[PDB]
RNA sequence: AUGAUGUCAUACUUAUCCUGUC
């Protein structure tokens, strides 16, 4: 409310005093704290703070971590991240690979924070998720696939498709494994990717893979073609290609083909 | 090459037609529906023409159009099927020269 | 009749005919439509054969307004070939016998 | 049952004007197969008073188009685009081209290239060499649509209607090579495509009012005229996307359904700016109006005004 | 009950997209039209093999970041390697920042929808197929050429290649401006 | 299988089955209980029951060798009683 | 705690480095992410200790000697 | 979701009973499970809100203070058009917890 | 002859300017020029393989005619 | 029998020569298989091919 | 009667309970025989497609949308 | 905005002019 | 020289969670 009252000497000393209250076990502790963080950041201005915050290499794996990338979110609302992103980018740089992951979460939580703010953006960010997305370790492709989600979200209708379409060639890989988190990452990603691309380019990666002989291709192709079945059931209509008709069956739909 | 689309004259087939006491008085209206537009029309009893009261975009296809009015009612309601996935209930408000929306669920997905 | 998508049978003798194709038309209930000499097929009247009805003109209700408007999307040439320098819409529009060279000027009749 | 109509003079002839309409033999839907074709040929006699058949040259496939190119004709009757000659017996062919795949449903010939359109594929171009009588198509696009009408806009930029309410304009790359000898190498990319709604099938870009400025004048099949206008100022169309962008927030439609979403309902809005959606700014609530033009930093009246000078500049 | 290769590729209008593991399926009429598609695309390399398409990059050594050119000219680089050495603030500019981010900003390579990541992916680095009559500027460096490539002069005695025989260059039957000498 | 055919409880007695389904019961499940007669009287209390229901029904109380003779001796006897226009089986007519 | 533990890392990692110089290994190799990579193992390392413990199980220097012979035909 | 994935949903009947969410899980979304962007209300079943059951949180199932609401990347993405997403089963969490 | 022995050239030189070299004279199918691993650099000689034969003599006759880095390039077939 | 892209995985000699001629360009080779233009005609019957027309230009 | 055979359910999972989605192991034949109800379903909900398909025919609206009606069940004959 | 805007009154003309023609 | 099962540490993720009771 007021925070002119204090010299600002003072709140950079609540800073650095904030930020091992990360450790709270309680949510509701790191819930204040983030949010505070977040107006401090106001009070003084963006790239100072998130220095702060990236002075932390995510070591402590306890308590709360990611609750700085939140920070680093909320901090890049707080002043126009429009600043902020090229220090981020370029901290993916260090070769310590836990707080890679942790920048990769830093564009998904910003995503999702900013929404449609992202039509710009998504260029600064795409060739960096090319580098994540292509795998160090599933961590790196899990992650950079949930910020292909979120942006998917926000960017959506804004005429960007092209380059996520591009991502959309190196997400596709990752499709198959059984690691739970990956998977269902992946799945939202490719949800995302589905409303934003629209349906006809995601059925046209999905189609040959349903009646593919293996038992893996199939199971996995036919839960993402139900994913896209589901929604945008009544969409779908046009893209199903044309099918010759058997012996026993007429597989041609002639309506189609009533012309003038 | 940024455009921008405008529209100089509005469809003028109607996909369906409904009468009733739309306006709530003794004088039934033409509740007609275009292709991406909603007209509500009112013939004239004397002079035999119809004349269009109002003219609204809906801005999608219109699938079904319904009148409806409760027991012991002096109006009757307008409820409107379109490609969307929401039910939409509408009431012609002549204090205002506009059709107000009064209930929307949404049912489904869109298209 | 031509053919309508929707009919609106109005209060005080009014017929609005919708057509689904070419310039509508909303014909006022004139006549009942009985005590003629019609003759009216009863569903009890037996048939083994269906009551060939005559195309008797529409004795019953009169064209209080017709809203002939567009319901074509065939072809259209916008050109000035008369003498104004305006150009005019020459745009044919209609389905088979309810066809018709339109040709659409921005002004007021 | 006619389909194709043209009127033009042969380089072979003198000035005179001949119409040649092309015909089909046995056809109806898509469960009976077209049979054959004709093309009858008329004279044009009087100055355009009185038509003479002078021949009726038969086809193999239904030809849906016909269009004059370097003062020869183009026949497209189904898959096989022909040039073809005017002859004293039949229409001699002088050329054809079997690229197309499935059906040639419309034709628009450039000066130097040629641009068939397909039945389910989009539009094509092609270049016709003149040294030997050979078309080759040297750019095609990676999205197909159900084209129903397509116009010139310029020599490489091309805009297509759409049979499911689209329209899309595309426009070829400046380094794409004409002269050459999925399917193609050359793709093009598509610049513009809204989805208007309604059936269109006659679009043509002319002035509508002398003085006023150009604007691409669109059809549709339920009765209703519309016209595209491009934007003359990066600010003034920021201005109008900002006021879109308001518009769909504070005035929904009253189907329920979403601007976005029906503006994307084939193809991804690109470029595309709904006049329709921004012309309920005056017919809306006075203090949601108040607040839209607080948060444009403007007026009420100077919205008003910025949206009837647009009007005015590119309508009647 | 099923199939052999050869009677599935005879039968199929395009065998060239047939393998070896589409026999095992329980429908090869639909997946051999479903893979001849316009615009379909083939699935990933990974589904023979064992290495989870994530374990075959162990002993490459590959840089930690490229950035573009519109976050290196802002100068934002220098400060944090400055601030790292001095760890191991500048307020340099805002309004440069936002005209880097607006103005000056770079539109990255995308890729084409059937452009799906293959396995390296970095060694593969393919590009149409620079031919006879079209060579890259440093070439010509090496060459050293002022504004015909000399060895189209032995083009002329010897005569035209056996492997590109509709060739055309420069001078000789072909009567060439910048860079390509022949078509 | 007999349990194929559709039939209708409709169209027959209900008397005259309790006789007939206790024999049965008691021949199968060794003594008389109240969940077997119980189930039996829910069974035919709808006008268009399923026997394969029944049939399940009967096998998960009974071991299923004999139930499955109980299923086709009543589907018989109930198809008798149908097929007759009095609505009654060939065991009421004598007796 | 957090940066006594940091500090510990830190000590760890430069006396892993130590223990490598001193020992001169020529496939310890360091990743991009604050871990070590064994090059001759071809296997990843999850901390400093891992890359420390490959010399029992999976001897890739006795593997070497196909290398050895193919480099230089004479022993 | 996120804080437990072997939780099933109800996705009953979309009543008029408008949901509710606790003061410990307040301004958590339902689906997205995010606390940014909120677009839609969320609706509860019929069985799900009938006397001892109304008033309840839909994700922490403890006594609801205020209205929950859906996520805007949920609505976009059709989401929220579902059925009721009342947690039913509770399995793996709250369990052990209680032991210590 | 598909296949040809190229001599005396600088390793900014790599298998694309060769690829592309001797494309301008006809397309080497099959591209052979060793990246050595210990020090990481070119030794610049190279292995070309054809479509055919005719391809490779032709080659023999016109291909010593390319000069890499100002200096000459041997080519022989094999 | 020359090889190609989906004749890889042929073993049998005798489904190689099939596949060779199904894959024999396809099935086209006609670009000027009737331009003619027959003036001999001059009513309505103008039938020739490329090799005749080109056969009746050498002759006449 | 021993059926063997009671698809009841398992451990509250799978239970397919929508319409066109389809399964791994669905048959070419289903799958086209859904996609063609599906497209039916569009041709029938779309007003403007509908209005397009009936303007090229010679038959009426109703007609063509009780023919369209009477074809779904069996409109390729299932596989 | 307010730059464009005066030319924008000279757009304004052009299309007045071509009303008067 | 991958891969296989296997007893056994080690890191990582889930914004996982600490007042729950009849």
């Amino acid at each position: 409310r007021g925070a002119e009252y204090v010299s600002a000497r003072e709140w950079m000393r609540i800073c650095f005093e904030l930020l091992e209250l990360l450790k709270a076990h309680k949510k509701a502790i790191r819930r204040a704290t983030v949010n505070t963080f977040g107006y401090i950041a106001k009070a003084i201005g963006p790239h100072d703070v998130l220095a702060t915050l990236l002075n932390n290499l995510k070591v402590q794996e306890r308590q709360n971590r990611v609750c700085t990338t939140v920070a680093i979110a909320i901090v890049a609302e707080t002043c126009s991240p429009f600043t902020v992103l090229p220090a981020l980018m370029n901290e993916y740089r260090v070769p310590e690979l836990n707080v890679q992951n942790g920048v990769l979460k830093s564009l998904s939580f910003l995503f999702e924070y900013i929404g449609e703010m992202g039509k710009d953006y998504i260029y600064a960010v795409t060739p960096l998720l090319e580098d994540a997305l292509m795998d160090r370790d599933l961590v790196h492709r899990q992650t950079a696939s949930a910020v292909v989600q979120h942006m998917s979200l926000g960017v959506y209708g804004f005429g960007c498709e092209d380059s996520l379409n591009h991502l959309l060639n190196y997400v596709w890989p990752n499709v198959f494994e059984t690691s739970p988190h990956v998977i269902q990452a992946v799945m939202g990603a490719l949800e995302g990717l589905r409303v934003a691309i629209g349906p006809c380019r995601m059925l046209q990666y999905c189609l040959q893979g349903l009646f593919h002989p293996a038992r893996k291709v199939r199971d996995v192709y036919w839960k993402i073609y139900n994913s896209i079945y589901i929604g945008s059931q009544d969409a779908l209509i046009a893209h199903y290609p044309r099918i010759y008709n058997d012996d026993k069956n007429t597989y041609i739909r002639y309506e189609l083909d009533y012309i003038l | 090459m940024f455009l921008y689309n405008l529209t100089l004259q509005r469809a003028t087939g109607i996909s369906f037609a409904i009468h009733g006491n739309f306006s709530g008085t003794k004088q039934q209206e033409i509740v007609v529906s275009r292709g991406k537009i909603l007209e509500l029309l009112r013939p004239d009893p004397n002079t035999g023409k119809v004349h269009t009261l109002l003219t609204v975009e809906v801005f999608g296809v219109i699938r079904s159009l319904m009148a409806f009015r409760l027991t012991g009612g002096t109006k009757d309601y307008i409820v409107v099927g379109s490609d969307s996935g929401r039910i939409v209930i509408l009431e012609y408000q002549p204090s205002k020269n506009m059709f107000e929306k009064i209930h929307q669920e949404t049912f489904g997905k869109s298209g | 009749v031509p053919v309508a998508a929707a009919m609106c049978v109005l209060k005080t003798g009014f017929l609005f005919v919708a057509s689904e194709f070419g310039n509508h038309y909303l014909y006022q209930i004139a006549h009942l439509g009985d005590d003629d000499e019609e003759p009216e097929f009863s569903s009890a009247m037996p048939l083994e054969d269906t009551f060939f009805f005559q195309p008797r003109p529409l004795k019953n209700l009169v064209l209080v307004d017709e809203l002939d408007s567009l319901s074509p999307i065939l072809f259209c040439q916008i050109a000035d070939l008369a003498n104004e320098d305006t150009p005019q819409l020459y745009v044919a529009c209609g389905r088979g016998p309810r066809s018709s060279l339109r040709v659409l000027r921005h002004g007021l009749e | 049952a006619a389909f194709s109509v043209a009127v033009c003079r042969f380089s072979n002839t003198g000035e005179d004007w001949y119409v040649l309409v092309g015909v089909a033999k046995d056809l109806i839907l898509n469960p009976r197969s077209v049979a054959g074709g004709f093309v009858y040929t008329y004279k044009l006699v009087n100055n355009g008073e009185k038509l003479e058949f002078l021949h009726k040259t038969p086809v193999e496939e239904v030809p849906a188009a016909i269009a004059p190119f370097q003062g020869r004709v183009l026949i497209g009757v189904g898959k096989l685009l022909r040039v073809y000659d005017l002859g004293k017996k039949k229409l001699l062919r002088k050329c054809e081209n079997k690229h197309i795949a499935n059906y040639i449903s419309g034709i628009q010939t450039i000066g130097h290239r040629v641009i068939v359109s397909d039945v389910q594929e989009s539009f094509i171009w092609v270049r016709y060499k003149r040294n030997e009588n050979q078309l080759i198509i040297f750019a095609d696009d990676t999205y197909p649509r159900w084209v129903t009408t397509a116009s010139l806009l310029d020599y490489d930029t091309v805009a297509g209607a759409d049979k499911f309410g689209n329209i899309c304009v595309v426009r070829l790359p400046p380094n794409t090579n004409d002269e050459v000898d999925n399917g193609a190498s050359q793709k093009a990319e598509v610049i513009m495509n809204y989805h208007v709604g309604e059936t269109v099938l006659s679009l043509q870009k002319t002035t509508l009012i002398p003085g006023g400025s150009e604007s691409l004048v669109y059809t549709t099949l339920s009765g209703g005229i519309g016209i595209l206008v491009p934007f003359t100022s990066h600010e003034d169309h920021d201005f109008f996307q900002h006021v879109e962008m308001h518009l769909r927030s504070e005035h929904p439609p009253l189907c329920g359904r979403d601007h976005l979403s029906f503006r994307s309902y084939y193809f991804p809005v690109k470029n595309v700016i709904d006049g329709d959606l921004c012309e309920q700014f005056n017919s809306m609530e006075p203090n949601k109006q108040k607040n839209v033009s607080e948060e444009l930093d403007r007026t009420p009246p100077e919205v008003s005004k910025k949206l009837e000078d647009i009007r005015t500049r590119y309508a009647f | 009950n099923r199939f052999t290769v050869a009677e599935l590729k005879q039968l199929v209008a395009r065998p060239d997209v047939v393998e070896m593991h589409d026999v095992t399926a329980q429908d090869p009429k639909l997946l051999v039209h479903l893979k001849a598609t316009r615009n379909s695309v083939p699935v990933p390399r990974h589904w023979c093999f064992k290495r989870k398409y994530l374990q075959g990059k162990r002993g490459i050594e590959k840089p930690p970041f490229e950035l573009p050119d519109f976050i290196k000219r802002t100068g934002i680089q220098e400060m944090r390697e400055a601030l790292q050495e001095k760890e191991e603030k500048i307020d340099i500019d805002y309004q440069k920042l936002h005209d880097a981010f607006f103005k000056w900003q770079t539109k990255p390579k995308l890729t084409i929808h059937g452009d799906l990541y293959y396995e390296g992916k970095e060694f593969e680095t393919r590009l149409k197929e620079k031919k006879p009559g079209d060579l890259s500027d440093e070439l010509r460096i090496s060459l050293g050429m002022p504004v015909p490539p000399p060895w189209l002069i032995a083009m002329q005695r010897y005569g035209p290649p056996p492997s590109y025989p509709n060739l055309k260059i420069p001078g000789l039957n072909s009567p060439l401006y910048g860079d390509v000498f022949g078509t | 299988e007999c349990l194929e055919k559709k039939v209708d409880m409709s169209k027959v007695n209900l008397e005259v089955i309790k006789p007939w389904i206790t024999k049965r019961v008691t021949e199968i499940l060794g003594f008389e209980d109240d969940v077997v007669i119980e189930f039996i009287f829910n069974q035919l209390e709808v006008k268009n029951p399923d026997s394969k229901m029944m049939q399940i029904n009967l096998t998960g109380f009974l071991n299923g060798k004999n139930a499955r003779e109980f299923m086709g001796e009543l589907w018989p006897l109930l198809l008798s009683a149908q097929e007759n226009i009095a609505g009654i089986p060939s065991a009421f007519l004598e007796l | 705690s957090s940066e006594s533990n940091r500090d510990r890392r830190e000590r760890l990692r430069q006396l892993a480095l130590e223990t490598i110089d001193i020992n001169k290994d020529p496939y310890f190799m360091k990743n991009h992410l604050g871990s070590y990579e064994c090059k001759l193992c071809l296997t990843l390392h999850n901390n400093e200790g891992s890359y420390l413990a490959h010399t029992q199980g999976k001897k890739h220097q006795t593997n070497l000697a196909r290398r050895a012979a193919k480099e230089a035909k004479e022993a | 979701a996120k804080h437990h994935p072997d939780l099933i949903f109800c996705r009953k009947q979309a009543g008029v009973a408008i949901g509710r969410l606790c003061e410990k899980c307040d301004g958590k979304c339902v689906i997205c499970d995010s606390y940014v962007r909120p677009c839609t209300l969320v609706r509860i079943c019929d069985e799900c809100n009938y006397g001892s059951y109304q008033g309840r949180c839909v994700i922490c199932g403890g006594p609801g203070v205020s209205d929950a609401y859906y996520c805007k990347e949920c609505t976009i993405q059709e989401k929220d058009r579902d059925g009721c997403p009342k947690i039913v089963n509770l399995g793996s969490s709250k369990t052990d917890l209680f032991y210590e | 002859d598909a296949t040809v022995y190229v001599g005396g050239l600088d390793e900014k030189v790599s298998e694309p300017l060769l690829w592309e070299l001797f494309l301008q004279a006809g397309p080497v199918v099959n591209t052979h020029m060793p990246k050595d691993r210990v020090t990481g650099q070119h030794q610049g000689y190279g292995f070309v393989e054809f479509l055919s034969e005719e391809d490779a003599d032709y080659a023999i006759k016109i291909m010593n005619m390319i000069k890499l880095y100002g200096k000459p390039i041997r080519v022989n077939k094999a | 029998i020359p090889n190609t892209a989906h004749f890889a995985n042929v073993t049998q000699i005798e489904d190689a020569v099939s596949l060779w001629a199904k894959l024999k360009l396809q099935k086209a080779s006609e670009r000027w298989q009737p331009d003619t233009e027959e003036e001999y005609e001059d009513s309505s019957g103008n039938v020739v091919n490329k090799k005749t027309y080109e056969d009746l230009k050498r002759q006449g | 009667m021993t059926d063997r055979y009671t698809i009841h359910s398992q451990l509250e999972h799978l239970q397919s309970k929508y319409i066109g989605t389809g399964h791994a192991d669905t048959t070419k034949w289903e799958w086209l025989v859904n996609q063609h109800r599906d497209s039916y379903c569009s041709y029938m909900g779309h007003f403007d497609l509908l209005n397009y398909f009936a303007i090229a025919e010679n038959e009426s609206k109703a007609r063509v949308r009780f023919n369209l009606m009477e074809k779904m069940l069996q409109p390729c004959g299932p596989p | 905005k307010k730059q464009d805007l005066d030319d924008e009154e000279k757009t304004a003309k052009f299309i007045e002019e071509q009303v008067r023609r």
